[PDB]
DNA sequence: GCATGCATGCGCATGCATGCATGCAGCATGCATGCATGCATGCGCATGCATGC
């Protein structure tokens, strides 16, 4: 016959029973975990449920090891994820406990409406039962009652979202299984055979659309019969109804006109994102490709441009959208549906103390000598350069912003310029810092210019509104911007960095745009003398091209020269040759700290805000007076990169605050200012050889 | 229903496969590999048209002239043999001489329709690999049954068939609702490409001709734009050329395209496709024997461009560049370069361009460029384009295509700062960074560079220091691993000798050299040794603390260059570790270059 | 494509056939016979619905209520079993109890549509057996190849299918002409009949109801008009009841009919179907044992109509008539009669009608008639009718239906000359001749006759000679082999005894007797013997040359009658030759009848 | 034997199922065209860069 039938090794009743038992039975190594979660959900302190597959695997293995049979719910979900969502939703709805807290005036309108709907359901059921019993024409009575009455379906009474998360490699390895759902893949490797599965993709985000309401069920109200009509929608477009469909209007001769009711509708928060290949995954001589991701519900706003992430999702198809003339059969377009996001570098803003972080941080601080121990751990394969490594660490930590009132503001970030002879690993240090930073961006001269920095006006494909796409500076907001070949930049770009490093903003006034952008970022610049090697026979300011004011506005400026020395050359050569012969550093008395723990400690330190007192103020003013008195004589002899100015005092203050924060103290101390002055002094040591 | 001629052709092709015994064992090997490893191999093999001609001329002509009647029988015979020999359907590909059926997009006319053809050209644009729906599966809630349906279209079969446009089911036969099973459905890939006549053969001043091609399943992503390609397939016509219905329009004709079934990339000079040769056991024995002699480096060095006189050190340097060093990546994520770079400055009749062209011709993957010929985006791939799908992206440039290969630059001094700054990053970090409106990416550009330049005063002057004679940024000169200076001085004996040599010309082989280079670069990766460590340390210290006037400055780049040269010489030696001899050769060559 | 439910049902029916082993050996026997005898047997088997119910009730109800989904699987299972067990498709027939699915054309309503039914009725009109074209074969002259095509219609399967109206091919695909091969094509028979409610069960004074039936292949010529038939089939509906297109007419409904799959003729009184029984080895042993007892004739004669008193000689005569003699045909083409005829004349309360009705009830094929009930054409079948094909033909009458059987005539003396002249030919030549407009034929009417008549004066009178009491033409009397005269004379003892016998009644079995007569009439054919020849010669001479006044004349018909009685008594004895005892018994019986 | 009445066959009117065409009118449908949309194109201006003086 037409539409034959086929037999598969899948039974849904057994799986549903197993789901119910799992939801009501699981215990982690207190009552059931998921039952407590449901109690919170009913009490209205939660919105999302996360189902982990490691729990399911543990449940299955526990059932097996003691003999009783169990099905491979893990494999079933992995292969046909999209179908189990409804099974889980129904299983949960069959078990949701009652609310233990009354509904008050400080609750959500959504919850109010849901409660009203449930009470109304109970009212019709009771009324129908009473009416039927009155006739004198209990399971049969109940059954006829459900059969002869209309209700609000469960989906219009649910209040929570449900998501899955993949199987951990550790758990699969311990249980002797192969975690397919948690093997990272590139957009290159995702082919058609993977459709309908739960898979993990490793990539870098490039574009994210704004959050907008996506409709799932439209609601209309009929004034004639007082009914509510619900129309499902699962397409990119739909058609509104005109005439009633309720039973009364259907039977009657005069039908009422439907109207639209936004509040009763069922909306979803929807975003679309574009993910791109990583460099190391692209084959030789090819261009990276992209992929489309959809985010629905409470998982929105979890992705921002420039993030390197692992996204778990269900791979689903979509209707074809190319030209008709090139269509050959039933071609389809693909996308990923998001379920779980894992960042490769945890943002500072999301910091929160906890036993696991506490033990590691206390271990590190107990080990002692935190300052030097961290400083030596930045790019440990580069020899020497301890002072610049310390300065870079202080730049990473940052200072303290100050809100002085009356609308004014004082920056709290540190700006560093390295200026050196060729072949001293400036680019290596730049790249290492950009990698260690959680929002570090990297740039090189003519590669990016104009709208490459700042932002440009474009039109969103998803929505029909105009938007601004940011450049490197906006992408590096609340982070580090590393610039190579600083002196080769164009005048417009130089002015852009000028204004950013002045007041953390960028003003644009051009055809079709009149606005200001926020660029709360730190600057780490690299530069090379104007004649290649430094010429001691010429003044420092004539040895460089950038404007003296631009040099001055930097908090820290280092000069790096290559003076041959038969002693230190031996040490450097031994270091480099050891680094090549192995893949590790040579020192054995020092153990470097990994970037994860470094980020942990820096994030913790950023929570502090030390303050300044009178003794330190007196010391600072005396030091500033002495330094300002001295610098004038040097500048007169044309042997200084710049005269001392109040920006120097502000830089000293910021460095002292950063050192205090690193020490993890609310109180600043004289030794911090001592170290800051030591650094700012040694900044120009090589100029006096 | 069964057809007598169809069965007869099946039997005849079965006899062919029986008389020839390579394809049976090939199929057995494919099945054995798949069974053992469960990666999976496709169910396809290749046949020799020459063998077919020798066996049965009638069947040969039948396949060549009427594939629609002769291929499906052979495919069925192959499938039957595979299913019989084993403890999806299989497919066929063709190699051999096509005689008059080897054409080009310009010489492909309507008289070749429905006949198997082989076209050569350059890929101009590919399409996005999309899945195609074949079989759909559904589940019934009210009954607990699984239903399915099948689909097909015009391009999946050679013989015309009566359309059967089955609809997508949403209800059961009884009226119940249906649920879709994406994981239990079946999808197949599909791509479309365009091929154009090569620019080395197309008429000049005349617009080019192009032809479409459709690829399916396991032939879906075997090429990229800009490749030289040879495609063997069936040239077919589809649809009705406006005949059906009135269709008053008469201008349009019949749609045509190729149901491609074999695709081959071809190597060419100044192209992104690398050359690769198959190595035989005789080749391996010969190369391994040759490696054991003591003057192998000298022999290989002299083998290069024997038509030119002298320049032994430059020949050795070119060989070292070809072999290359080794690059290191640390767990932290740091990258350490392993390529080599060469610059030559000399008098204007010293065969600089000749050596440049020789390296272009012999290198497996090389791209040639001149000073002002390519500028701006043409070098860094900084151009942006977009299709009708709305997405913008990049298309590769000189150095980007040159990844893992060689770039020859002629008239080097003629460049500008806008692109010298750009090439700084390529020569040191081996990456390219782009940031335009809506694009922020990074492209790997791991390539080596050979360049030649002229002195400022026409002829090299010995009365001035090298700075005035070269006049190039010191930072740039630092990035080049080796710099050579060559001057022609008149001398009766040398002039005599070059005269006899040139007159001789005017009245080891390269292929074996290429095989040697391929094996050496693919198989062996040596490691450092304490002896070499000490030798390099001593030599670098001496150079840094010597007062002699040099042509180039000294940095840590010199130490890294010494290490790279030692490793490359070890690679030439085919040893697993660098040695004192290799270190000394590297030091001696560097000293000769500098002094 | 394959269907899971179809496969499950096939496997279940396979299990049924495995558990029940009779059908397997039946199929093996059919194949054995068809192989050995090359007449060919068809591929059809009968299944028991009772066994199906006992095995699987759900499957039983499935077949009963939805045959369209359950039968084809069973047919496929049977075909598979046959093709597996052997060293066309096969078909099924159903017997057993149909419960509420046994109906009649009056009680057959729309609620039974698509359900397996069993109807009973009388065949009213059969149709002409025509061949149906299935597969056509053609030959191409220009190319020397044979093509073919297949055809189908709506009535060849239970399940609906998408129409595929292929056309008759006259040309090749290339344009060549084609020549048909009538000898290599394939044709199948086809017939349509109509069944009506029985006349003994339909309400009196009401018009009857009828239903059509379609038969195909080997069920094509199993019945004739006027027969009692039970047909088991599938009640089905075809076409669209004017729904498609406008078709403004609403009076007509859906066409319906039965795709019959089993046909059974049934025996009834005064009907053209002969009754037959199946003889078991127990039956044969009992009959053969009984054969050896000396008083077998006496016991058999007494067994008939034990409710009546006396008439022993008449019972003997009726038994002799039932057994019958032998008819002879010579190489010349002459025919010699072998039947017997009986006439009874008696007083009006002598159970004549009772004996006559007993013979009607017991004889395998008997037809009953009254004096004036049937007249003219009704006896000789001389009626002429025609269909819409335009041809005229004959439809059989009483004696024509009575071929090889018995005719009971009651109130014989009320007939007329016009039909007594007709019956003369039937009694003597055993043939009927008709010569009407466009009809000149001759029908075989080999039947025996038993008749009863009343004396002229109400009661037989002994004071007058037999002629005045009988008053029938001497020619007619000569044709009756035996004539009996029976009178009731009052007598105290006889009246007493008949009284007790009748009162006893008012307060060997027949089936075994019927089996006995069937076996005797089918198996034994005796021959004449010189002893009987001499005895009959002497008896005939004496009778012809005696002076006693007889009740009937004497001719050579009397000698032939002696022969027939002797042969029939030998048949009763189951001896292969007549004997002196049989001759003497025949002579004694005839002498008693005449005197 | 002789006269009548009933059945029976012959002849004369007529209605009635099949099967076909023809003029006609109705109804789905292709076809003219009316349009917004998104895209690529060239088309000058501002200007950073290289060159000559
Ligand atoms: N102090 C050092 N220790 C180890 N390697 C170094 C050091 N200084 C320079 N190098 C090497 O020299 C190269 C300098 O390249 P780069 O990082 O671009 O610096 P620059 O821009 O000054 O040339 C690097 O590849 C690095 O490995
Ligand atoms: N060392 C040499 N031995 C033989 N021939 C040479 C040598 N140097 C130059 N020539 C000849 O002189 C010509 C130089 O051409 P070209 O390579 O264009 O000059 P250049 O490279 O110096 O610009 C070549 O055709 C080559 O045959
Ligand atoms: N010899 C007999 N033995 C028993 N019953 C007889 C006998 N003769 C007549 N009868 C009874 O008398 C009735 C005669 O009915 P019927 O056969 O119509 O009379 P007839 O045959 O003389 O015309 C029957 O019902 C039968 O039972
Ligand atoms: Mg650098
Ligand atoms: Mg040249
Ligand atoms: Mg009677
Ligand atoms: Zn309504």
């Amino acid at each position: 016959a037409a539409l034959p039938s086929i037999q598969l090794p899948v039974d849904y009743n057994n799986l549903f029973n197993e789901i119910t038992d799992f939801l009501v039975t699981f215990k982690q190594d207190k009552g059931p975990k998921y039952m407590a979660m449901l109690q919170k959900v009913a009490n209205r302190e939660l919105n999302s449920v996360i189902i982990d597959l490691d729990d399911i695997l543990q449940y299955q293995n526990e059932k097996f090891l003691q003999g009783t049979q169990a099905d491979d719910l893990v494999s079933a979900i992995q292969q046909n994820a999209n179908h189990f969502t409804e099974l889980f939703c129904r299983a949960i709805d069959n078990n949701m406990p009652l609310p233990t807290k009354e509904i008050d005036y400080k609750d959500d309108v959504l919850d109010v409406i849901l409660n009203q709907r449930r009470l109304r359901n109970e009212r019709m059921l009771s009324d129908r039962t009473n009416e039927i019993r009155s006739e004198n024409l209990n399971d049969a009575l109940r059954e006829v009652v459900e059969d002869e009455t209309e209700l609000f379906p469960p989906n219009l009474t649910r209040r929570y979202f449900l998501y899955f998360k993949p199987l951990s490699q550790n758990c699969a390895r311990r249980y002797r299984k192969k975690a397919i759902s948690s093997k990272p893949l590139s957009v290159r490797q995702i082919k058609g055979d993977f459709l309908g599965q739960l898979i993990t993709v490793r990539g870098i985000i490039t574009r994210v659309s704004d959050v907008k309401p996506a409709v799932e069920v439209i609601a209309y109200t009929c004034d004639q019969c007082g009914y509510e009509v619900f129309q499902e929608v699962n397409s990119r477009t739909f058609t509104p109804l005109s005439e009633c469909t309720s039973e009364e209007c259907s039977q009657n001769q005069t039908k009422g006109q439907l109207f639209m009711s936004t509040r009763a509708s069922k909306f979803s928060a929807f975003q679309e994102c574009k993910i791109q290949e990583l460099s190391q995954q692209v084959p030789v001589g090819h261009i990276p490709r992209s992929l489309n991701i959809h985010v629905n519900g409470t998982l929105v706003r979890s992705l921002s441009p420039g993030d390197i992430v692992d996204v778990t999702g269900i791979f689903l198809p979509a209707p074809y959208t190319g030209f008709k003339a090139l269509k050959a059969g039933l071609l389809t377009e693909t996308y990923l549906e998001a379920q779980f996001v894992r960042q490769h570098k945890k943002k500072f803003a999301s910091f929160s103390l906890t036993s696991d972080v506490e033990e590691r941080v206390m271990e590190l601080i107990t080990s002692g000598d935190v300052y030097n121990r961290l400083a030596k751990s930045i790019a440990p394969e580069i020899y020497g350069n301890l002072d610049v490594k310390k300065a870079l660490l202080l730049l990473l930590v940052g200072g303290v912003d100050k809100r002085v009132g009356d609308g004014m503001k004082i920056r709290g970030d540190i700006n560093v310029c390295l200026m050196g002879d060729p072949g001293v690993a400036k680019s290596q240090l730049l790249k290492a810092i950009c990698k260690i930073s959680p929002r570090g961006v990297y740039t090189t001269g003519k590669g990016s210019s104009g709208v490459g920095l700042t932002a440009a006006v474009m039109k969103d494909p998803v929505t029909d509104e105009m938007i601004l796409e940011g450049g490197a500076l906006v992408l590096a907001d609340n982070g580090i911007c590393c610039i190579d070949e600083f002196d080769k930049m164009d005048e417009s770009d130089r002015t852009a960095i000028h204004e950013v490093m002045e007041q953390q903003t960028i003003s644009i006034s051009k055809a079709g745009i009149n606005t200001t952008l926020n660029a709360r970022t730190s600057i780490l610049a690299a530069a090379n003398p104007l004649y290649g090697r430094y010429n001691p026979r010429l003044s420092p300011l004539d040895n460089i091209n950038l404007p003296a004011a631009l040099l001055s506005r930097f908090d820290i400026l280092f000069l790096m020269l290559d003076i041959p020395s038969r002693d230190d050359d031996e040490k450097l050569a031994e270091h480099v040759t050891y680094v090549h012969m192995h893949n590790k550093q040579p020192d054995l008395d020092f153990t470097p700290v990994e970037p994860s723990k470094m980020r942990e400690y820096i994030a913790y330190a950023k929570t502090k805000r030390p303050v300044m007192s009178e003794a330190v103020n007196d010391y600072v003013v005396q030091a500033y007076i002495r330094l300002r008195q001295d610098s004038k004589r040097e500048m007169d002899s044309k042997f200084s990169f710049g005269q001392a100015t109040p920006r120097t005092l502000l830089g000293i203050i910021r460095l002292s605050q950063a050192l205090a924060k690193l020490r993890l103290a609310d109180m600043v101390d004289i030794d911090d200012v001592e170290e800051a002055l030591r650094l700012v002094r040694v900044s120009k040591e090589s100029l006096y050889q | 229903a069964p057809d007598a001629v169809f069965g007869d052709r099946v039997r005849r092709f079965q006899e062919f496969l029986d008389t020839f015994t390579s394809y049976r064992d090939s199929v057995r090997s494919i099945q054995v590999y798949n069974s053992n490893n469960a990666n999976i191999l496709p169910h396809r093999i290749i046949i020799s048209l020459d063998d077919l001609r020798e066996f049965d001329r009638s069947f040969w002509s039948g396949i060549l002239v009427e594939p629609a009647y002769f291929i499906p029988p052979a495919e069925k015979a192959l499938t039957d043999l595979a299913d019989s020999m084993d403890d999806h359907p299989w497919k066929l590909s063709f190699k051999g001489s096509f005689g008059a059926h080897a054409l080009s997009p310009r010489t492909l006319t309507a008289q070749h329709l429905n006949k198997l053809v082989s076209v050569e050209g350059i890929v101009t644009k590919t399409s996005l690999v999309r899945p195609k729906l074949i079989r759909s599966v559904h589940y019934a809630a009210k009954t607990g049954r699984f239903h399915y349906r099948d689909y097909t279209d015009a391009t999946t079969t050679l013989t015309t068939r009566i359309p059967t446009p089955a609809i997508y089911p949403t209800e059961d036969t009884e009226g119940n609702k249906l649920t879709t099973e994406y994981g239990y459905s079946t999808f197949i890939d599909h791509q479309r490409i365009t091929v154009q006549e090569m620019p080395e053969m197309a008429p000049a001043g005349q617009l080019p001709r192009s032809i479409d091609v459709i690829l399916d399943d396991d032939l879906v992503d075997k090429t990229k734009p800009g490749d030289r390609v040879n495609v063997v397939g069936v040239f077919k016509s589809l649809g009705a050329g406006g005949m059906n219905q009135s269709n008053s329009n008469t201008l349009i004709g019949f749609k045509t395209l190729i149901l491609g079934n074999t695709v081959y990339p071809l190597h060419a000079r100044s192209t992104g496709v690398a050359a690769r040769q198959m190595l035989t056991d005789f080749d391996i024995r010969n190369i391994n024997k040759l490696s054991k002699k003591k003057d192998i480096f000298d022999i290989l060095s002299q083998s290069l461009a024997p038509s030119i006189y002298g320049h032994d050190h430059i020949k050795k340097a070119i060989l070292l560049m070809l072999m290359g060093g080794v690059e290191k990546n640390l767990e932290n994520g740091s990258h350490l370069r392993g390529d080599i770079n060469i610059l030559m400055v000399g008098d204007p009749s010293t065969a600089k361009s000749q050596l440049l062209r020789f390296v272009l011709n012999t290198a497996s993957l090389a791209i040639a460029t001149t000073g002002r010929g390519s500028s701006g985006v043409g070098l860094t791939a900084a151009v942006t384009t977009d299709r009708e799908t709305g997405e913008r992206r990049l298309e590769a440039g000189a150095m980007v295509l040159a990844d893992r290969g060689v770039v020859c630059i002629d008239e080097f001094d003629k460049m500008t700062d806008v692109d010298r700054v750009a090439i700084h990053e390529v020569m040191e970090q081996q990456t390219v960074t782009i940031a335009k409106a809506g694009i922020h990416t990074t492209l790997n550009a791991r390539c080596s560079v050979i360049a030649a330049a002229n002195p400022v005063f026409g002829q090299y002057d010995v009365n001035r220091d090298p700075h005035q004679n070269i006049a190039l940024p010191d930072s740039l000169l630092s990035r080049f691993d080796l710099l050579f200076v060559v001057t022609d001085d008149i001398n009766e004996i040398r002039d005599r000798s070059i005269s006899e040599h040139v007159l001789r010309t005017h009245r080891v082989t390269i292929p074996f050299l290429r095989k040697y280079v391929q094996y050496a670069k693919e198989r062996v990766i040596p490691q450092l040794t304490q002896e070499a460590i000490n030798v390099i340390v001593k030599n670098y210290t001496d150079l840094r603390n010597d007062d002699n006037t040099k042509k180039s400055p000294i940095t840590a780049r010199t130490l890294e260059t010494l290490i790279r040269l030692a490793t490359a010489h070890a690679k030439v030696r085919l040893s697993k570790t660098v040695n004192k001899v290799d270190a000394k050769v590297a030091a001696n060559l560097l000293r000769f270059a500098l002094l």
